[PDB]
């Protein structure tokens, strides 16, 4: 009997999001060339199944907040932000024998144009076996 | 911060009093955890968690400098029900314009009480060799597609085939769907890695 291990682990920063901007804001937690990443990587030969939730911030909404105001914003799986991480339902993943497989985490703020503005939120990012 | 967990899939033997499961900070950056083990069930077809006072870890907290392997002991408080299997989550959290993460690393824990085993020992396999029902006992049905275990132990299934998650004991799980594809056949198969080694398990239909 072979015991599986599993290494895990291990910020979105949208720049200045005051005033207000035409385009869409991004951000990104998906490659160690981009800054860095959660991954998972498990010592033995079968694929090990996972799943990663991310909750809704400290508003249960997803918004930034000015600590002095908020800004939506919201987390994908996909760069062409197709694949929402939607409010804490289980996205499923699999790891490949001897390969770390990357949990990327893309982020977005829509387009402000009309209505002008620190801004800061954290997610839980629940990783499940 | 960067973890290591062995093992991922800890369990407690009837015979034992406790088991360990050992958190390494692979990183290098120090690391504030908590621990907590939270009770499992599957009841009205959602995961269900809930406080418990039958498994107690140990520490509750630890700070976990750069390189260090702390050693997680979870104990039995007292000895289980005869013949069934415990289910629980332990629960790794981890304690710190922009948004920041902050992680939470669960995996499943089970205990056993006289009669019944892991099956991922010697000694538990003869025990559960002995106990007919020591093994998931698939039944499956479509409305979305039905998982209903008359087991006394846990599926792992990673994929189902029309030819040769997790589905706790005594419990009926659902399944978002190949439904035409179901209603083609009476047995359908479930790759299972509960045990040993990934096994096909036959699933009748209800």
């Amino acid at each position: 009997h072979h015991s599986t291990g599993c290494t895990v682990g291990g910020t979105l920063n949208f720049g200045k999001t005051s005033g207000t901007w035409n385009n869409v804001l991004t951000a990104e937690v998906a490659s160690a060339a981009t800054g860095g990443n959660i991954s998972v990587t498990c010592d033995g030969t079968d694929p090990v199944d996972f799943t990663v939730a991310i909750d809704g911030g400290e508003r249960t909404d997803r918004t930034l907040k000015n600590t002095a105001d908020v800004v939506a914003y919201n987390v994908y799986r996909d760069a062409a932000r197709t694949n929402l991480y939607v409010v804490n339902q289980p996205q499923q993943f699999t790891t490949v024998s001897g390969q770390a497989t990357a949990v990327p985490i893309f982020g977005a703020i829509a387009p402000n144009t009309g209505t002008p503005k620190d801004y800061k939120d954290t997610l839980l990012v629940t990783v499940n076996f | 911060a960067t973890f290591l967990i062995w093992p991922i899939y800890p369990k407690i033997e009837a015979n034992e009093k406790a088991t360990a499961v050992w958190l390494q900070n692979t990183g290098k950056t120090d690391a504030m955890v908590q621990i907590r083990v939270f009770k499992w069930n599957q009841d009205g077809l959602k995961d269900n968690y809930s406080e418990q006072s039958e498994i107690i870890p140990s520490p509750p907290v630890a700070k976990i400098k750069a390189g260090e392997k702390h050693m997680l002991r979870l104990t039995k408080s007292v000895n289980l029900p005869d013949g069934k299997e415990q289910s629980y989550r332990l629960i790794v959290d981890e304690l710190p314009s922009k948004v920041s993460f902050q992680m939470r690393y669960s995996i499943p824990l089970f205990a056993y009480g006289k009669g019944i085993g892991s099956g991922l020992t010697e000694e538990s396999q003869k025990l559960n060799a002995k106990n007919a029902l020591a093994k998931p006992v698939l039944q499956w049905s479509v409305r979305e597609l039905y998982l209903k275990n008359n087991g006394q132990k846990f599926a792992r299934l990673s994929a189902l085939k029309t030819s040769k998650g997790y589905v706790l004991s005594n419990s009926t799980v659902k399944f978002a769907i190949t439904a035409h594809e179901l209603a083609k056949t009476s047995k359908i198969y479930g790759v299972d890695s509960s045990g040993i080694k990934q096994e096909l398990i036959e699933i009748t239909k209800m």
